[PDB]
RNA sequence: GGUUGCGGCCAUAUCUACCAGAAAGCACCGUUUCCCGUCCGAUCAACUGUAGUUAAGCUGGUAAGAGCCUGACCGAGUAGUGUAGUGGGUGACCAUACGCGAAACUCAGGUGCUGCAAUCU
């Protein structure tokens, strides 16, 4: 009746900020490369993430070039997570979905989505990890009058399924 | 470091008991993949 | 034991702006002087609130009051002349000193151009005496280190909205009716602003007597919710 | 009877879960040309009070709710402790007598008053 759409002006599921980002094995034309395909895809200038420890598994210096990170906010961030879900079929079964309200994927290669591979550039893939929201959900972020935000009022596992499988209609839970 | 997230969101490694956060999708010890984040081929 | 060190308090809500002038005691703050947003209504400007002439025009409403419970109205007019140089108010030989208060922006960011040292600048043409500087000003160059004051001059005068909703209006036609939907009611052309900002200031130079609105038809009946026995 | 903004005396001064909140005020909330700021108007900085909302925040009440302080024959003068004698015990120690003496637990109470300035009844 009037307690099934009626908070749904103040408390619908929201996109807050997507932080799309690839890690490079390396750095130089090929990080330049990795960056210059971050600036095509996003639109804004990305961020150039450094390693925490010097790992040397696969060959690691710590505070390296390795990475490159953005966040997307806006019916941009929308978009490109709209272009991943086609990129999967609509297709996140079972770990996408945290408990806290995170989705995401890993996408194998830049080629497909977005622009077409060239023999210069790279095939180098990215990653999503979109963190949900809600109407109100940044009061605990202000500079003055810190406060809790409410359980009642956070976002649920299952209520990301359900979001998730209205926002996309998408498939979720594999058999396996 | 990040205000928006929370440590409950952060990726305990299966291979170096890392809890690593939500970017990248390497260990933060060990540099390896996360179980099952890309979708799995046919 | 009892010299009155007198602070000015500026609070920025969402919807209004509180400036307060006051001497601490032992069994409390006492408020000398105050004034709210909403007062602004009484002379001149009946709409374009929050703004930074609003905020000027706050602050020389608060310092007009403050001369006026003070008695020293008379003397320490201020800058009458709206111009964006710094002035400072030098004491009256054979008078009374200016009132020398400190400024308290409590947990507000201390970025230059906020509306707390607008306020604060806009007390300083009316005559309060508070020391600071105009690096924290609406037209002061962080990589030139000076101010033009000419932009300051023009955002205290409210010609920074004017050409805002000229921009809004030459390059929308929907947006400049939805931002500025009530300054299109009661007619406030994008001309006239810094005329009525001149007439806004010389009525509060003019008419300082804060006045309340009588009205004693209360009864106490008990709309909240008291404790079960 | 409520709200705002400054306060003072200062853990009886916390959290969680329900129910409510007339009116105003707060609060989310809408937009980035300009002041400012970042990878991102998310935070910070501007613009309007419109489009909306009490869903969160906030406040009040209710918990035989948990937590925290205060005391108490609350254990309890107790577990025991040390000493002495003309009981011994091979001794160790155990009683006798004296001189000190906990703790967990349990129970009872509370989970704070008030000023200034303004505004709704
Ligand atoms: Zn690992």
């Amino acid at each position: 009746q009037d307690q099934g759409e009626k908070e749904n002006p103040m408390r619908e599921l929201r996109i807050r900020k997507l932080c799309l980002n690839i890690c490079v094995g390396e750095s130089g034309d090929r990080l330049t490369r990795a960056a210059k395909v971050l600036e095509q895809l996003t639109g804004q200038t990305p961020v150039f993430s450094k390693a925490r420890y010097t790992v040397r598994s696969f060959g690691i210096r710590r505070n390296e070039k390795i990475a490159v990170h953005c966040t997307v906010r806006g019916a941009k961030a929308e978009e490109i997570l709209e272009k991943g879900l086609k990129v999967r079929e609509y297709e996140l079964r079972k770990n996408n979905f945290s408990d806290t309200g995170n989705f995401g994927f890993g996408i194998q290669e830049h080629i497909d989505l977005g622009i077409k591979y060239d023999p210069s550039i790279g095939i180098y893939g990215l990653d999503f990890y979109v963190v949900l929201g809600r109407p109100g959900f940044s009061i605990a972020d202000k500079k003055r009058r810190t406060g809790c935000i409410g359980a009642k009022h956070r976002i649920s596992k299952e209520e990301a399924m359900r979001w998730f499988q209205q926002k996309y209609d998408g498939i979720i839970l594999p058999g396996k | 470091e990040d205000p928006e997230i929370s440590l409950a969101d952060y990726w305990k490694c299966t291979s170096c008991n890392e809890m690593n956060p939500p970017l990248p999708s390497h260990c933060n010890r060990c540099w390896a993949l996360r179980e099952n984040w890309l979708p799995e081929d046919k | 034991y009892n010299t009155p060190k007198y602070r000015m308090i500026v609070r920025v809500t969402n919807r209004d702006i509180i400036c307060q002038i006051a001497y601490a005691r032992i069994e409390g703050d006492m408020i000398v002087c105050a004034a709210y947003a909403h007062e602004l209504p009484k002379y001149g400007v009946k709409v374009g609130l929050t703004n930074y002439a609003a905020a000027y025009c706050t602050g020389l409403l608060l310092a007009r009051r403050l001369l006026n419970r003070f008695g020293m109205d008379k003397i320490y007019e201020g800058q009458v002349e709206v111009t964006g140089d710094e002035y400072n108010v030098e004491s009256i030989d054979g008078q009374p000193g200016a009132f020398t208060c400190y400024l308290d922006a409590g947990l507000a960011r201390t970025t230059t151009g906020n509306k707390v040292f607008g306020a604060l600048k806009g007390a300083v043409d009316g005559g309060l005496s508070i020391p600071h500087s105009t690096k924290r000003f609406p037209g002061y160059d962080s990589e030139s280190k000076e101010f033009n004051a000419e932009v300051h001059r023009k955002h205290i005068m409210g010609q920074n909205v004017a050409d805002y909703m000229r921009y809004l209006m030459e390059e929308d036609e929907d947006a400049y009716k939805k931002q500025f939907s009530q300054y299109i009611k009661n007619s406030v052309t994008p001309d006239m602003m810094e005329e009525m900002y001149k007439k806004a200031h010389a009525a509060i130079r003019e008419n300082p007597v804060y006045e309340k609105k009588p009205k004693k038809e209360v009864k106490k009946k008990r709309w909240n919710r008291p404790k079960m026995s």
